């Protein structure tokens, strides 16, 4: 069950379930496999933040083990194109699709947990169909697979035969190694 | 006497005001205008002389009061300084609509003629404002109320002002002046306006081909009154017709970076030199060197108070060297720096021996 | 009482109002009848008749003044104009109600021979609407009845015309709840995102009840038989007006320019642009004055400037904002 | 789970989702497949629009790999019978009533995210039964597929004969590409 909150603001006492209360301070939550529904709702809610505020600083927790492809891109152009900077802080884990939207957030306001596990891979497709029909579809995935490596390698700054080599098999990687790979900016330990 | 020229007249305000030429000329125009007037007063079907009362309005500290101290100092015409706030309708207890009136006739020695001759400037404009842009269902006298009785003096009326004494007569021949004759200027600080505009302007969207703007700011205040228009006058509460009688609106620029580096020491009374002026009289010199000044004029900008935040400044960094001088003698003078009005450094002191 | 034909009336008034004759048309009757029906009524079959008072109602610089001095222009009976504003409660805050019978004994003349057919005439109405205020209403309600009454000097209230025209700020809002929205459908006539946004919503149709829901009196509000319609302006008779008066604003500002001796040459082409500015701005026939007042700005400051400028020629570049004045300066 | 929104109007604060919130702003959301039920939401939106405002644009993002053709028609034939231009923005993947429902937007209003993929394929259809029936339903799927063909050249300038061409097997297009084929008129990249 979700419980619900109190704002208790100058004006009277207003209740906001706990994703609602925090979606007022910039805040978006992403959990779970990633999907057309609940990827709609990120983008939807970053577009309420933007004309809210288009100078503050967003925040976007990510802790997710992936999911559709179509449905991340929608949220990285989304971050990408808005004025505002979307911060990221990984909490948990952060999958191929995960990943790309951390490494996604504005340059030092990248963070991630302690404990916490980043891990690039390769995009995950199926298909069955005529020899033909394979053929084409054979070349969007390839398409994806060069354009998201293009992606990780302007955010990284690390050279693209790089992001290929190291995104041909799963290679996990810590909070320090991040920072040095150039996933992210800086380990948050404590306040 | 010759009828100045805008040139002639705007001369005289530039010795003082930085920068404020759109308001200077609008003002040198219709004071150039405004003179032929009296002189063109032929029965040449050329008598109608109608006149577009200004409405001056602007950020503060934007010398808008200034205006009317420097312009009272050169119209040959008696002019009188007026304020929106403290009269108040006839009928309710308090000062009446016509004493200011009385003012001007003060000044002019009660000559109605000359008198009418004479200019008539309001500042604090945005008091009278109505509450909301609909009215109340609670009568504010003490805002359009007084806007409406002032109104008709406006568009043209004769006012009974009483004479200096004879209040033994039961109503004393109470002079009649004109007043289609008196021109008006009305001066006023609109605080809240730019959010109207910047509203009427463009309503922030939502999407990716919206026109999203900044929720609430104070940043735009600069140059936020050249969109301004008669509607959004409204909408602040300024009373449809009562806009009307004024066509003309000025627009005064916040500020810029080249006015406050100029006015700490360009204008013929300068802050450093009014307290320089002090210290002679004390027998200490004020050497401001010229970093200082632009440290100076860069701390008045985050206040947003406007030209008067700069006095602040200086008083703040020159508060331990005014307290210490007098106690502290020998010291033949005090340089300045830019790192002293920063706060890092202590004001240098200097001593003859 | 001068008391011509609706054509007469109506004509004759053209003459120095562009615009507003349609609702000319039907104070030019309404008028007409008020006077020749009471003056010889003869005794009328089953009288019911009351004084044919007309509403007038109109927006700021509509020419509501313009059209109640035309009318009174040629109308050798007394007009006498008062305000709404100047009336207070009846001696005991400020100003009387008697003020408005004292303002018809200065044009009557002092003769009750005018004073009975004094055409009792009021602006600005709309500045006393209830939220003194209502006080003011109901005393002046009085004497709408006919209640003789002096200031002092005995005056008919009897017969006296209102043509009272107040420049009611809210009032489309009212009306524009009375009229009805569209649907939601594929084959549902939605008309508009607002509907008195097109047409002027007040000065089309009204209906008693309307004025009522403004916050006045309902007396007063079904006191008027007859109403009117006053039109803000048109685009045609913007080009017009810009030069009809004797004193023009354009004339003006060519007689200005000639004090220092200099012509203020003007293009036809120009005026059209100058139109549409002023219904941009929707300040009525005298907002007009504030944009050519600002352009001519630097014509203000440039003529006098520069010397024996002969003549200054403003074409449509100038209105556009773009082109600066070609001064003629020669010789 | 969908989040609260505060509007704070001027007469007062008032709650709403943050799908209803965007739908006040012009705003309509296709996620999903096409299917009747959700796409008569669509058409209930586009009216109720039209009537609060029917000279204000409206904003239709998709995001979809298709469906029943039926009830694409349905929202196709209501975007153009209403007055307002309907605009379209593709947030990363239209597959067969997608790319009707971008193409079919009022010309200057179709957008597309820099990183979105369009395809184009002929409509699917399954019937059994007897030979008759079979020839029946044929000529059925054939001329569905004609009006569907006209549609795009109208939009998209091409001749049909280009179109049945593309159509015949799964095209990929990027954002660049669709310019240049007529699907779309710009790319969206940064505000
Ligand atoms: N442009 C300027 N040039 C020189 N001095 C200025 C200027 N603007 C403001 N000042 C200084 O500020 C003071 C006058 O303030 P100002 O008249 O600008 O306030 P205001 O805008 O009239 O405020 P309000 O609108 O509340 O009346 C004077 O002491 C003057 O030296
Ligand atoms: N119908 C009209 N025809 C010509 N000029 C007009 C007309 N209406 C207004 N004007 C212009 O407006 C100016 C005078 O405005 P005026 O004081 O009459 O406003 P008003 O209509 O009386 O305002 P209100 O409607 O609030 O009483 C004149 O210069 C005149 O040329
Ligand atoms: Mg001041
Ligand atoms: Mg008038």
């Amino acid at each position: 069950l979700v419980p619900m909150v109190v704002e208790q603001s100058a004006r009277g006492e207003r209740a906001y379930d706990i994703y609602s209360r925090l979606l007022k301070e910039r805040i978006i939550f992403l959990v779970g496999q990633v999907e057309d529904y609940m990827a709609n709702l990120v983008v939807a809610q970053l577009l309420f933040l933007e004309a809210e505020n288009p100078e503050k600083d967003i925040h976007l927790y990510i802790n997710s083990p992936g999911g559709s492809v179509t449905a991340g891109m929608s949220i990285y152009d989304t971050m990408q194109f808005i004025k505002p900077n979307v911060s990221t802080t990984c909490i948990g884990q952060a999958c191929s699709m995960g990943a790309l939207l951390l490494a996604g957030g504005a340059a030092g306001k990248r963070y991630c947990l302690p404990h916490s596990r980043m891990m690039i891979h390769q995009p995950l497709g199926g298909f069955q169909g005529q020899a033909s029909d394979i053929e084409i579809h054979a070349k969007e995935i390839l398409f994806i697979k060069e354009r998201l490596n293009q992606i990780l390698a302007h955010h990284t700054g690390q050279p693209l035969d790089v992001i290929a080599r190291d995104t041909d098999r799963d290679r996990f990687m810590s909070g320090d190694e991040a920072v040095k790979y150039g996933l992210i900016d800086k380990v948050m330990t404590q306040r | 006497h010759k009828l100045p020229a805008p040139k002639e007249i705007r001369t005289i305000l530039d010795q003082y005001v930085i920068g404020q030429e759109r308001a200077k000329k609008v003002l040198a125009v219709a004071v150039y205008n405004h003179y032929k007037r009296l002189n063109q007063r032929d029965k040449k079907d050329d008598i109608e002389l109608g006149k577009s009362n200004i409405l001056m309005i602007g950020p503060t500290g934007s010398g808008k009061t200034l205006l009317a101290e420097t312009l009272a100092r050169l119209l040959n015409v008696p002019f009188t300084i007026a304020d929106a706030t403290t009269l108040t309708e006839a009928g309710y207890v308090g000062e009446d609509v016509e004493n200011i009136i009385q003012k001007l006739l003060q000044k002019c020695d009660y000559d109605v003629e000359k008198a009418q001759m004479g200019i008539v400037y309001i500042d604090e404009i945005d008091k009278i404002s109505r509450k909301s842009d609909n009215p109340s269902i609670t009568r504010d006298v003490s805002g359009e109320g007084v806007q409406q009785a002032l109104l008709k003096l406006i568009e043209g009326t004769v006012a009974s002002v009483p004479p200096q004494g004879g209040r033994k007569h039961p109503q004393q021949e109470f002079l009649q002046v004109d007043t289609r004759n008196i021109l008006f200027i009305c001066g006023g600080a609109f605080a809240g306006l730019e959010r109207v505009i910047q509203n009427r302007s463009a309503r922030g969207g939502i999407g990716f081909n919206a026109e999203v703007r900044s929720q609430e700011m104070g940043k735009k205040v600069g140059e936020a009154f050249k969109e301004v228009e008669p509607e959004d006058l409204v909408k602040f509460g300024l009373i449809p017709e009562f806009v009307g009688r004024l066509p003309v609106i000025a627009t005064l620029d916040e500020l810029d970076e080249a006015a406050l580096m100029q006015i700490l020491t360009e204008p013929k009374n300068a802050l450093t030199k009014q307290y320089a002026k002090l210290f002679e009289m004390e027998g200490v010199d004020l050497e401001f060197r010229p970093d200082a000044l632009k440290a100076v004029a860069r701390k008045a900008l985050e206040r947003k108070t406007g030209a008067r935040g700069l006095r602040s400044i200086l008083e703040g960094i020159l508060l331990d060297t005014m307290y210490e001088i007098p106690s502290q003698q020998d010291v033949s003078k005090v340089v300045i720096d830019e790192s002293v009005i920063d706060g890092s450094s202590q004001p240098l002191m200097i001593y003859e021996n």
